[PDB]
């Protein structure tokens, strides 16, 4: 639902 | 009377953590949407999604911050980043101009574009007092790196879910910002007070900014002019 934040997150 | 060697562990990998964060030289605001003096707009939009990805580089280096769930990490993020932002915007504030200072003159950000990036004095004028406030406080890098952590790492935050676990960690963090003043801090014998006073300060231009950023985004031919970042990190989700 946050699906950069995921990413960036790792 | 001594800081412990955890206590000046959790101070070095976060000094190292905002160093690797933060770039002094501004040299990456080149590529940005050039500013135009809401013609400022998108070229702050890009300043802050930028910041924010740097935020997001410093989280990860906080003692621990990794090992939340990816849920309570994006809920910290999500309500911290502004308050953050305004934080490290602090380094690049000046006294002497009352501006903030990036670059030539054209990173030269002045206050008399708020309109022109679509906000208003009642956001601007409690920024720049704070940024005042904060720049007398005169902090050691290590008290502002503890700030931000500190900020980060609230749990009374909209979303979170752990509120022990990251209560522990910003705990954690407390004693280490109380014991460096101590120790390490001339005259800092009431600097402690001040700075958690600065962190409600910011609870409150967090509002305001999340007040006026929903009438932007309810705009589309101005939320059209964010990044996706922005969107999704300052949207309702
Ligand atoms: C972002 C940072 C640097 C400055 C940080 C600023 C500098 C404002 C200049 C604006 C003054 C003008 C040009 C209008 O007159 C800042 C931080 C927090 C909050 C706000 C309020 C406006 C933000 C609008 C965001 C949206 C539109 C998406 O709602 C601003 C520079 C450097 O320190 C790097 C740092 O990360």
């Amino acid at each position: 639902r946050h699906k950069i934040l995921h990413r960036l997150l790792q | 009377h001594m800081l412990s060697d955890e206590q000046m562990q959790i101070i070095n990998s976060l000094v190292e953590a905002h160093h690797k964060t933060y770039d002094d030289s501004y040299s990456d605001f080149v590529r940005f949407r050039p500013p135009v003096r809401l013609s400022m707009l998108p070229h702050l939009a890009d300043l802050v999604s930028y910041s924010i990805q740097k935020v997001i580089g410093f989280a990860k280096m906080i003692p621990g911050f990794r090992d939340l769930t990816a849920e309570d990490q994006i809920a910290l993020l999500k309500s911290s980043a502004i308050e953050i932002i305004m934080l490290r915007s602090n380094q690049s504030f000046s006294l002497e101009d009352m501006s903030w200072s990036c670059g030539g003159p054209d990173f030269k950000y002045c206050i008399n574009d708020v309109t022109k990036a679509g906000h208003t004095l009642e956001l601007l004028e409690p920024l720049v007092k704070f940024q005042v406030g904060l720049k007398k406080l005169k902090l050691h890098e290590e008290e502002h790196v503890l700030l931000m952590a500190i900020c980060l790492l609230s749990p009374d935050r909209p979303g979170v879910q752990d509120h022990v676990r990251i209560e522990a960690l910003q705990d954690r963090l407390c004693d280490v910002l109380q014991a460096y003043i101590r120790i390490q801090h001339p005259g800092g014998r009431l600097l402690y007070a001040k700075m958690i006073q600065k962190l409600a300060d910011l609870r409150s231009l967090n509002e305001e900014h999340s007040k006026q950023y929903r009438s932007l985004s309810f705009q589309p031919e101005h939320s059209m002019q964010l990044t996706p970042l922005v969107l999704e990190v300052f949207g309702s989700e």
